[PDB]
């Protein structure tokens, strides 16, 4: 099997995380949260 | 006069084909030696004490070999509570297992040797010399206190769920610091809305919540067997350094 | 949102660990082709 | 047969590839973690405690990053003596400034390479590595007691003029050794019709008369950030000689 | 995998060590072949 | 153009030149320090005090030099007995006799060269340092407690035979550590029916007899010219790593 | 002063630039030259004269490429010899010839000729790669010497001829340098080495002992092979400008 | 033994010694050898015979040092060539040959013979040098190769004959080792590479395209050029022995 989802970032160590589902070529999904602009 | 050149010329070769056996001799003696103590070394590593009592935060732990069989430790607060293992597990400590291996690697470059061959210059006993040299010194720095231990590679570490079952207020760590077995409580305390410090005030993120170290507490004890594999190592190390001196010498001397 | 702040990233390999498996396959596999080897070898001493 | 030996070295070069790439992230991890360590200890220097007390002379002294602010000094003779600086002058400290420029180097050296290229040999990392590392060690270096320091090379400096104003039968000496600020009072005598000594019975020579040194006080304080920044600096070095020692296996593996 | 690479260093291996063998054969004939010619070459000064 | 180009490189010329003298005065300069603070050195090792009170074992021992010119010993047992040499011998301690060697040599490299030669690139001021640098480290390195020595080494030595007249389940070792004149007494133990260790319970033969160490005992005392010694030889290490580091600098910054 | 300093490194290094600038366009023209000059002494090797006539021997050989496709020949010993079917005998010092003719060729077109020029070492190398071609395309066309009376005899040429020709003839034929040999062995075996080719050398064949006891050698010029070597000369000189050119430089900025 | 071993040093030292004051005359006699015959060959390039005559074309040239001052053609196509005014043509061959000649004796009298002898890696460096010098000089009055047809076309030769001359004819004057060569090249341009120099060679020129029909050569020697070349072969066996002698020395005692 092939992976398609993959995690970028953490949830202490940055202030982005994302879920990217990669197919091929194709970015299908992004899904984002932000820590943004204050940190609460 | 060539009769006096070449009868002379072999004056000359005599006396340094006699120095080269007494050098010969000289490495093979020291080697020997460094198998001796080497080997007493090893022995010291494997089965000598197990129970070890460790200020104001006391331990006693059962330690069999490389193997911390057992750690029962009792913190006193401004209140005291007492903990132990699962009664059943052992937790290693890296420190020691590492320290054999290379301890076992100088061993084996000692004795993987053939101790009959005929004497030459010597930079292939440098070699060995600096091999093994290599391998204590790294015995010896892995036996001290590893630095670069993060906080959150202290909370990974298997010894936090290996005891009863604590909270996240307390984090425990247990290591070697070159002839002391070390005992750490760091008391903590959640924040509000680096690691590497280890002082009371250093900040780092566990599990999904962020932690600052509140207190320090450490306690140790000295373990005999382990100081006397250090006296070993150093005095090793000085033998194989006199060697090299030596060769050197005799090397310059003659060139 | 909460699917990605409940997703955990995969651990970066630790070095020596990959090393030492690669080692133990390397020690087995170069102890079976010696064998193999070995074996033919002998092979050609009889008749 | 060739097909065997050719899809054959086609799987070795995927190995060794691969692996090239696990030792390629190993590589730029520990080059963040430095990065991140190195930065908290640049800004240990640049502002935290600034107020210090400092046996049978004491004193008061304000530290201000680099710059000693303010000396308050009192000094118990067989009789008490107190001093200060001209209330508007501040003593920078060499120690500190060097150790500070020492670290920014460092800093540069990690921050101005382009974290996105793809794995070599190591050599290059190893440089890289060194580079890093002679920083560190000569910020520990400097910040280390300098032993240079001759009696003349004291008197000459501005500290003396800067305090009331006082006599040629004391000096004072106000340096760095590690992660202790320090205040030294030598108490002089002017001999009767080299220098590097420091110690009770040290003679020199200064302005146009000729001293010794009749005896000396040593007083000192732990400095809190200058500990912390000591602290980064060994466990860089480790994570330095670690990734160094990584690389050299992982060459030595594949030749 | 492993043991297909050690199958592999041993195939490649052994194919270089045949050429070797090769290489030997040829240069001794090269050499016995000089010793001919250069006796000859020899003989061709003294009388 | 080139009549620019030639004016310019001419300009270049001049600025290293000159720079090439200043660091050519340096050289010389700190050259003749080192004399000077490694000829104090020297003269340290040879005529000061010269008798010395060394727990619960004591003694009285008068040293001259590097000859223990005699060595009065008291034990307190269970029970104290009372030792001293043949009155009209003298025991040698082989470290200062080395280690003063070692400042002959270094003295020598440093006045065995013509302090009036033009600067050059520094590869020669280097290896001079180089060699200097290990003369000083060597002498205190041997000025150290040497690891090596074995308790049948101990037993063979002179200094057994040099008191009244003593058992065999004595031996007596007094050596030399660093600023530290020591003396230890090995308390035996015949065995019923390696030798590295110097700790109780180490195991060693000797004559035709094998022994055991019972007890330890240890006591020193800080010799003050050797203490000044060290302190010159750290100082003079520090003052040729400057040496080399500014000549490394130089010719890294021209080239 | 810094300013007149940095003013000098700034013109130094500016005219050091514009003379690397001149020694890549010099570069690159030698080498087009040398694509050029090789191609067309490439061109000589396929397929022009074909047919050509080589004193008490005499011979016509029809010469196509490296083959030699017809070889009749005369000898007063008057006995006459021809091929058998349409066969072709490969020369194979022309084969060897073309070989190192089209590897010097692939040297100078798969490079890239937007070099920006760099020091000259890689040039020197190239050069060096070339040259050793060239030079051994004509070694290989120079005549060999480590051939032997019996490496002829095991020739498939001896086999090569109608009539079916007798054991006290050998025929051999060659290139030396530029033009067409053959030579006739003739031999008698003796009653109850190999190298000399001359009359009285002795050799063995078969199961028999022979001697050479007289050689008939003929020859004639190959104009394409003419044209092939004077290609291969006027390169190699370029070559050696250029390798030349570029120590001088390197020397002189160095 | 170490009173043996002493005096045993001290024999093999001296033996040593003597023969390096040994190699010391001998090189300082060759290198005076060389000054003096690579001087004369100096003087034969510079002031003698000045008058040449160069079987279909035929030539009287003068010519004086490295200029040819004169040239006096005759063609069987009669026609008939000359110089205009008294201009001379310079042979930069021969100023090219000079110009080593004069490097090779600078570097032989710019050099301190009271040399001490060393160890022989400095007079291995100055033969390496000399020789360079000679074989370069003589490898340029060897006939240059890679001269085409348009270079030659676009030499002010062409230019220079009275009466000023047509568009099928190119004239160029060379040396080649040791003798004055003439060789005039008939074209005619042909209806709607420029390297072999020889009859059937293609070529561009202005904007025509001409091809050789055919080719007249004629030469002849130049015995002070001989000598010059004679000198350079001598000079460089005498280096070349010098080099040896040095290698066997230092390869004894080590």
């Amino acid at each position: 099997a092939k992976q398609e989802n993959f995690i970028l970032g953490s949830c202490g160590t940055d202030q982005v995380k994302g879920v990217l589902t990669l197919q091929g070529d194709a970015l299908s999904q992004a899904d984002v949260n932000l820590k943004m602009p204050r940190n609460n | 006069m060539a009769t006096v050149m070449a009868a002379t010329a072999a004056e000359r070769a005599v006396l340094e084909e006699e120095f080269r056996w007494l050098l010969h001799d000289e490495v093979h003696a020291v080697l020997k030696q460094l198998q001796d103590i080497l080997k007493e070394a090893s022995l010291r590593f494997t089965l000598k004490q197990e129970n070890f009592i460790l200020d104001q935060v006391k331990g006693v732990l059962t330690l069999q070999g490389d193997a911390l069989s057992q750690a029962d430790v009792n913190l006193k607060m401004p209140r005291l509570l007492h903990f132990a293992f699962r009664e059943d597990k052992q937790w290693k400590l890296q420190q020691i297992q590492d320290a054999r291996n290379h301890v076992s690697q100088a061993i084996y470059l000692l004795t993987s040797r053939d101790q009959s061959y005929q004497f030459k210059t010597g930079a292939e006993v440098l070699k060995l010399m600096d091999a093994v040299m290599l391998q204590l010194t790294r015995a010896r720095n892995r036996l001290t206190t590893p630095a670069t231990l993060t906080l959150p590679e202290i909370a990974a570490s298997g010894l936090t769920r290996m005891f009863p079952a604590l909270p996240s207020d307390l984090l425990v760590n247990v290591y070697i610091n070159l002839n002391k077995l070390c005992l750490t409580v760091y008391q903590l305390h959640a924040l509000q809305p680096g690691a590497v410090l280890h002082s009371p005030g250093a900040m780092f993120e566990w599990g999904s919540q962020r932690l600052e170290v509140s207190h320090v507490h450490k306690v140790e004890c000295v373990i005999p067997w382990l100081n006397d594999a250090l006296v070993y190592f150093t005095v090793s190390l000085q033998l194989c350094q006199q060697l090299k001196d030596k060769i050197s010498v005799f090397s310059s001397y003659w060139s």
